[PDB]
RNA sequence: AGAACCUUACCUGGUCUUGACAUCCACGGAAGUUUUCAGAGAUGAGAAUGUGCCUUCGGGAACCGUGAGACAGGUGCUGCAU
RNA sequence: GGCCGGGAACUCAAAGGAGACUGCCAGUGAUAAACUGGAGGAAGGUGGGGAUGACGUCAAGUCAUCAUGGCCCUUACGACCAGGGCUACACACGUGCUACAAUGGCGCAUACAAAGAGAAGCGACCUCGCGAGAGCAAGCGGACCUCAUAAAGUGCGUCGUAGUCCGGAUUGGAGUCUGCAACUCGACUCCAUGAAGUCGGAAUCGCUAGUAAUCGUGGAUCAGAAUGCCACGGUGAAUACGU
């Protein structure tokens, strides 16, 4: 067998805890896009490959067609409810 | 690819020299934008198998008009036998 | 006074002078805020020399071209790292720890006959 | 298919060039298309001549034809009248003040294009291929070519059913990119379909 | 200020080109600047293997068009006139400009 | 509040919503606008008469949807009602360029149908 | 359309058209150039131009200015 | 890997039958250039210039038209003959 | 303004070498093969990707690329020419592209690519031009100029679920270029339409890293005619318990 892709820790903090995050809410290449989405979710709110990657995908995985001004803010005010 | 459409290619290519040449490099000035006139157009009308759209740009081999390539002259047949047999310099097999 | 390092990674190609003193970093004859920073392209740069004790202490002067937006971001840091360690050989040892020694050898693949990405064989749903 | 062509593949290796000329897009297809010309009627006119190779090259506006032949005899002539006149036909139908020069191809038996025209050459006087492919194949042997295969094809026989047996013999490691392997071909037209010969020489490493 | 550009196919033979042009030019009157190696145009032909439907194949070709910017300096009157009797290595495109 | 009639945008931009008119677009429904003065973030019931008026009778010239594509209809009838090739394509739902027509005709054609 | 300039006939009928515009109105002759444009002159002519099987007559109306003949040559006649 | 004619192998109509394409025999005219007229053109009926290198005097050196013949020609058919 | 001296450092360019070899170490494994990790190293375990397809398998396909056995018509399915076919629909299905939008769309400033091609050619500047673009015309047969401002991306504003600012089919007037000639049966545009499409059924396809997924770039063929092909780059993922 072999282990998961290693992946090197969100340079804007230094932590590991974070870069996976923003690659699955990611969309067709578009990272830049994707701290326009999340970072303005998280700088402004103020086996381990398992059931956290599978749990957090839930989390991505509504944000569609929900129909209001704009998701980029929706996940926002998803994530508040779950935090 | 026959002799009877082979030979229509020499009739047109030696056909269309001439008078593009000696009157559409004359005449075809005038229907350009140069500011057209009725009967003088007509004379382009009377001459009809020589023009550049006449082309069939058949293989120089085979006289196959289909998958050309200009480089070479040939077709996509002939090139394959005509280059990885050696006969053309420079050519090898591209592995990048 | 410079000390140099080449750094460069997918298709980019930098050129990064260490000099003592006045920690500031000039990229194109542009400072990095204006021309890499407030994205991810801007701490990126300074991972090697913020871990190490913080830039105000060397002088940069980078003159990268070719490749893109992350690319450039990653020839940099890579441009910076092997001019500081002609600057010393006591952090030889930590960058390559931390990981910014190595440089990436992941190219992008060559489009091959046959298949639509090079890595992605046409639809074939229904047989 | 299955096989590459060995010859072709090696041209970056071992295998050299058979013609050598630099030349603009322009007149590349021209120079190209009067090599065609230049060999096709060289070939034909030599055809009982063991041609092996005909290299073509243009140093400047005049090209020169190095044929590789067995027999120089025939080619020469007495006194070099048949490569002058050669020469003419060749510098007329190129365009090029042409010259033809000659190198014997020492060791015959042992070319690729020479043993593969030799069986066709003994293939179509109504004999048994089994014997005359053999003769290739045994004939090689003495003189080295530590690796050969000599395959024959379609129509093996009076009979309607293609047929198609290689007889190898040595080694031949097509998968080794130096292996210096000299391969032609050739066909035979018989009275009765088409017969066509491949041949491998394996004349050791690079 | 003599421009020499050559062409050939492959290096093994504008390499050999090249050093002919550094070495006999460059007797009394040369201070040739280099055999400077400009960038190599490399072109690609992608034709189709088979004489008929069979398409996926398409088999890959290449040529590349080394070339070098030899470029003596000096128009000395021997250079302007040694540089012409060379005509060596028959494949190669030897352009000689001022 | 009529503008052409017919094909009023509603609470939006004046250059964009007003490419609302299906007798003008994107490129010849901004210079109306810009004929008198406007601003390019009125919503569209925000206007003045000031700006309405001086429009209505630069506008009245041109055509509406409503008689554009029925002043389309003489000229596909007094023209192009007779044998004429690209009239026979107006006929049985045809494409009228030429285009593929075993295939991908549907729209004047319409749906599936054997 | 986009010639814009010149609206072109091939010779098939200005040997015959071209030639006797003036004599009158009479059986249809017989043309290969539908590849046209009818110039105004040929009012009530009947100019029979080959569709592929025959030479199809034209009735020059003026609903026409710039349109063209082949236009009312049809050849894909089905059904 | 690229269909407005050509393309294209299909068809309607007109046309040519040693043929559009190749070679051989003979007769002429150099070819080429400028032309018109009928036809859609393929062509046909005509009008001018040229008649060029040898011309060892013929005829070649080229081409064009014509005459009978061999022959040509075929994207014609079998890929289970290859 | 690398613009010029000038520097030959550096990128870069193209030639040649060195470097990666379970080489070393620990452990497992019969001590071995081998494996597990670590060290050094840029690269770690054939570092990565290409080319390379064994005897044979399908009487697989091609007589229409070519060659070819046999067969067939030789004032003829031969041949030339003009025309029109080849693109015709009433459909059944692939393969796609366009998409079906609020990680967004529109407006403005707006940065960073590689890889290619250019002589009946790429064609710059300027001007006219709503544009197809047009006129003039420098340079370039090219690390010298053009193609060619790369978009995506960034900053701000805006559009607020509106079958819509999306989306472009369809249809009209005029064009713009190519050619004897475009309606059949060219492309694209100025202007103008403006519908079907808001994610689609069982089913199935591709994919383990610079990979899927986007966005642009060039090239072939090509008088003119890319949702197709080939190649280039940018941004750039997530997963693997096991048979």
């Amino acid at each position: 067998v072999i282990g998961q892709r290693k992946i090197l820790p969100d340079p804007k903090f230094g932590s590991e805890l974070l870069a996976k995050f923003v690659n699955i809410l990611m969309v067709d290449g578009k990272k830049s896009t994707a701290e326009s989405i999340v970072y303005s979710a998280l700088e402004t709110l103020a086996r381990p490959v398992r059931r956290n990657a599978l749990a957090m995908r839930w989390i991505v995985e509504a944000a569609r067609k929900r129909g209001d001004k704009s998701m980029a803010l929706r996940l926002a005010n998803e994530l508040s409810d779950a935090a | 690819a026959k002799q009877s459409m082979k030979a229509r290619e020499v009739k047109r290519v030696a056909l269309a020299d001439k008078y593009f040449a000696k009157r559409a490099e004359l005449k075809a000035i005038i229907s350009d934008v140069n500011a057209r006139w009725n009967a003088v157009l007509k004379l382009q009308t009377l001459p009809r198998d020589s023009s550049p759209s006449r082309q069939r740009n058949r293989c120089r081999q085979t006289g196959r008009p289909h998958g050309f390539l200009r480089k070479f002259g040939l077709s996509r047949i002939k090139v394959r036998e005509a280059a990885m047999r050696g006969e053309i310099p420079g050519l090898k097999k591209a592995s990048w | 006074n410079q000390y140099y390092g080449t750094g460069r990674r997918k298709s980019s190609a930098a050129r990064v002078f260490i000099k003592p003193g006045n920690g500031k970093i000039v990229i194109n004859q542009r400072s990095l805020e204006q021309y890499f920073g407030r994205e991810t392209a801007r701490m990126v740069v300074r991972q090697p020399l913020e871990l190490v004790d913080m830039v105000e202490k060397l002088d940069l002067y980078i003159t990268v071209k070719g490749g893109g937006i992350s690319g450039q971001a990653g020839a940099i840091r890579h441009g910076i790292t092997r001019a500081l360690m002609e600057y010393d050989e006591s952090l030889r040892s930590e960058l390559r720890k931390a990981g910014f020694v190595t440089r990436d050898a992941r190219q992008v693949e060559r489009k091959k006959v046959g298949l639509r990405k090079a890595r992605r064989r046409p639809q074939f749903s229904k047989r | 298919g299955q096989k590459v062509h060995p010859n072709g593949i090696r041209l970056g290796i071992v295998k050299p060039w058979n013609s050598t000329w630099f030349a603009n897009t322009k007149e590349f297809a021209d120079n190209l298309d009067s090599d065609f010309k230049v060999r096709q009627y060289l070939t034909k006119e030599l055809a009982k001549a063991s041609v092996s190779r005909i290299v073509i090259e243009r140093p400047a506006k005049s090209i020169r034809v190095t044929i590789h032949t067995a027999r120089p005899g025939i080619v020469i002539g007495k006194k070099g009248e048949d490569v002058e006149k050669l020469r003419k036909v060749v510098a007329d139908i190129a365009g090029v003040p042409a010259q033809i020069n000659i190198a014997e191809v020492r060791k015959p038996e042992l070319d690729a294009k020479l043993v593969a025209d030799s069986i066709t050459s003994q293939l179509e006087r109504r004999v048994m291929f089994r014997r005359a492919m053999k003769r290739a194949v045994q004939n090689a042997m003495r003189l080295g070519a530590k690796g050969i295969k000599v395959e024959v094809s379609g129509r093996l026989g009076g009979a309607e059913i293609a047929r198609t047996e290689w007889y190898r013999e040595g080694r031949v490691p097509l998968h080794t990119l130096r292996a210096d392997i000299d391969y032609n071909t050739s066909e035979a037209h018989t009275t009765y379909g088409v017969i066509g010969v491949k041949v491998w020489i394996f004349k050791g490493e690079i | 200020r003599i421009r020499i550009r050559l062409k050939a196919f492959d290096h093994r033979l504008i390499d050999q080109a090249t050093a002919e042009i550094v070495e006999t030019a460059k007797r009394t009157g040369a201070q040739v600047r280099g055999p400077i190696p400009l960038p190599t145009r490399k072109e690609r032909f992608t034709v189709l293997i088979s004489p008929h439907v069979n398409k996926d194949a398409r088999d890959q070709y290449e040529i590349r068009t080394h070339l070098r910017l030899v470029d003596i300096v000096e128009p000395t009157e021997k250079t302007v006139d040694a540089l012409m009797r060379l005509d060596l290595a028959a494949g190669v495109d030897v352009q000689i400009s001022l | 509040a009529r503008i052409a009639g017919i094909n009023i945008p509603d609470h939006k931009h004046a250059v964009i919503a007003l490419t609302s008119i299906y007798g003008v677009g994107k490129t010849r429904s901004k210079a109306i606008l810009a004929a008198a003065g406007i601003a390019e973030d009125v919503k569209i019931s925000e206007l003045s008469e000031g700006q309405i008026d001086t429009l209505r009778d630069e506008v009245a010239k041109f055509v509406v949807e409503g008689d554009l594509r029925r002043e389309i209809s003489m000229s596909i009838k007094r023209l192009m009602d007779l044998g004429c090739y690209r009239g026979l394509r107006h006929r049985r739902g045809l494409p009228v360029r030429g285009q593929r027509t075993k295939t991908n005709a549907r729209t004047r054609k319409g749906p599936r149908k054997p | 359309r986009s010639l814009k300039k010149g609206p072109f006939i091939d010779l098939h009928l200005l040997k015959k058209v071209e030639k006797a515009v003036e004599s009158g109105d009479k059986k249809p002759l017989r043309t290969w150039s539908r590849r046209s444009t009818i110039f105004p002159n040929m009012i009530g002519l009947t100019i029979a131009v080959h569709n592929g099987r025959q030479h199809v007559p034209v009735f020059v109306t003026d609903e026409m200015v710039g349109h063209k003949l082949g236009e009312f040559a049809p050849t894909r006649t089905y059904r």
